[PDB]
């Protein structure tokens, strides 16, 4: 996308600091809580009955990882997130069936995930260059959608 | 809020498509599929093709369920609750899909109700399926 | 604008029936009328206290084939939206203050309109190549917001 | 619809903000104008640079009305009725633009509350200022 290189340094500096394994397991779970209709995808996951239920569910915690993996090698093709992101763009739609615009909650409760553990540290312009990466990265993922 | 004058323009328009609230129902479905392909995501199982007879039962359903929120206009919640709790509770259709529908079923009747389709009545039926909207998307959370 | 040519032929095909006096008003008017907020932007009409005195106001009428022909413009150019409409957009913005989402309001009511128009011509086929343009058109109008 | 949990849990969130409400609400403000430009198109009369008195004095308005919306949780649409017909009739502010506000006043708690900013605090936060947006937009046609 059409990131400032200071805006994309903000974002790879940060980016720098966050532990993924974690990260994931929390943007993930939050979308289930939050917007829990999301959870239709996920019903062979078991215990999604109650926050703590989809918080430490393992399956979720794990599943997170994958997604923040995947997430996390966009952030280094910047300029190419539509090929990067292509196959899983065709899986998403032709077998998971899943509407893209779960894509963008996602990635708004990442923002949140990421001001919740950076403090003071995720400023406004921090906050800024990653509204433009999620959006980037929710497009590339809906872009072979038909 | 549904005015007055909005629900007496509701139901003049929709007496008239009368007779074929079905195939517009189809038809608006069509449409959706067509210009907003994302909604496809929620009839995996469906044959989606032109003239599906899963599309047209599916109208038809769809137009009812309207039929009967026009006729309850004034208790609307009462009268869709057994359809919030579905879409809600066991569909679980992401609350942007209801403004994509909304807009195709506007685009039908302006094509098949010339005379009718006035802008007060466009500013009307706009308000109903937007009331309705909420409605359907009330149980969520 | 990734339209199809056989898009762009049914795009070109509908354009050239269209009576852009009569339909920009009437495009213009409903927007007034549907969406009462969008008003704020045209106090100066001046009298847009019903659908009617909206309808009949030949200020509104002659500002509905003024935009209609901004709109004739990029559909002949469905190449470059965007260098088409970068001064429109800068106008927008730096000018008027319009929210862009206002665009895509606009785009919807224009639909509603060709429908109202061409009934049985507008299948939903032609009806999905505009609702394309119209998504393009608002995208290039919003590009030089800042 | 607020549950007794939801209500609750915004008491406690906003029972934290305390004396910060204002100086969340101004940076809750500025993180607006600078994820979503667009925003900015209805502040054209305000000086919008970082440390703007202006935008300090807005976000203590609007920190006070969220305060005012907690105070009475339970009639919400009388508390705030001034404030929807404002929006409504003076302002006319998109809709869609409650929810870019509503994201910046929860990344701005998060950025705060850490110890509160919990998975059940926010989806109660969440379905607040999606209540809060939702009476000041229920006036507008
Ligand atoms: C940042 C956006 C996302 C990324 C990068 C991402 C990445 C991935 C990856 C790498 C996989 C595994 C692919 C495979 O099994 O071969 C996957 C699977 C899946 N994704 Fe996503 N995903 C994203 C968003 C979402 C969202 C928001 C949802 C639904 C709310 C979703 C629904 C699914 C489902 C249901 C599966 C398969 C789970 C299972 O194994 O049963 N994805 N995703
Ligand atoms: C104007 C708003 C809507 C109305 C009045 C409506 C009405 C209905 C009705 C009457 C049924 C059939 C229930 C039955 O046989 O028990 C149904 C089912 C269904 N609806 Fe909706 N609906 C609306 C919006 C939506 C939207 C926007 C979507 C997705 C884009 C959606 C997706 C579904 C699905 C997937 C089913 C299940 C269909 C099947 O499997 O047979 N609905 N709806
Ligand atoms: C849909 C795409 C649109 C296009 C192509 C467009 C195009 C135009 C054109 C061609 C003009 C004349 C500019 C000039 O003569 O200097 C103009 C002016 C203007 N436009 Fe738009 N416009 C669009 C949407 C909108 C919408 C939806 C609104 C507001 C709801 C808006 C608000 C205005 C205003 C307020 C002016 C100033 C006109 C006057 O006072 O005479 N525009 N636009
Ligand atoms: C949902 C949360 C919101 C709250 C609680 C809120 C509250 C307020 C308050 C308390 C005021 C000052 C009115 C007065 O002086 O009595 C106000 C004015 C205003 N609001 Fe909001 N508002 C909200 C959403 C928005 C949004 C989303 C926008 C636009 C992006 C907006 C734009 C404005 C503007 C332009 C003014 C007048 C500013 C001025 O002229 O000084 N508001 N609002």
């Amino acid at each position: 996308v059409h990131l400032t290189p200071e805006e994309k340094s903000a974002v790879t500096a940060l980016w720098g600091k966050v532990n993924v394994d974690e990260v994931g397991g929390e943007a993930l779970g939050r979308l289930l809580v939050v917007y829990p209709w999301t959870q239709r995808f996920f019903e062979s996951f078991g215990d999604l009955s109650t926050p703590d239920a989809v918080m430490g569910n393992p399956k979720v915690k794990a599943h997170g990882k994958k997604v923040l993996g995947a997430f996390s090698d966009g952030l280094a093709h910047l300029d190419n997130l539509k090929g990067t992101f292509a196959t899983l763009s065709e899986l998403h739609c032709d077998k998971l069936h899943v509407d893209p615009e779960n894509f963008r909650l996602l990635g708004n409760v990442l923002v949140c995930v990421l001001a919740h553990h950076f403090g003071k540290e995720f400023t406004p312009p921090v906050q800024a260059a990653y509204q433009k990466v999620v959006a980037g990265v929710a497009n590339a993922l809906a872009h072979k959608y038909h | 809020v549904l005015s007055p004058a909005d629900k007496t323009n509701v139901k003049a328009a929709w007496g008239k498509v009368g007779a074929h609230a079905g195939e517009y129902g189809a038809e608006a479905l069509e449409r959706m599929f067509l210009s907003f392909p994302t909604t496809k995501t929620y009839f995996p199982h469906f044959d989606l093709s032109h003239g599906s007879a899963q599309v047209k039962g599916h109208g038809k359903k769809v137009a009812d369920a309207l039929t009967n929120a026009v006729a309850h206009v004034d208790d609307m919640p009462n009268a869709l609750s057994a359809l919030s709790d579905l879409h809600a509770h066991k569909l679980r259709v992401d609350p942007v899909n209801f403004k994509l529908l909304s807009h195709c079923l506007l685009v039908t009747l302006a094509a098949h109700l010339p005379a009718e389709f006035t802008p007060a009545v466009h500013a009307s039926l706009d308000k109903f399926l937007a009331s309705v909207s909420t409605v359907l998307t009330s149980k969520y959370r």
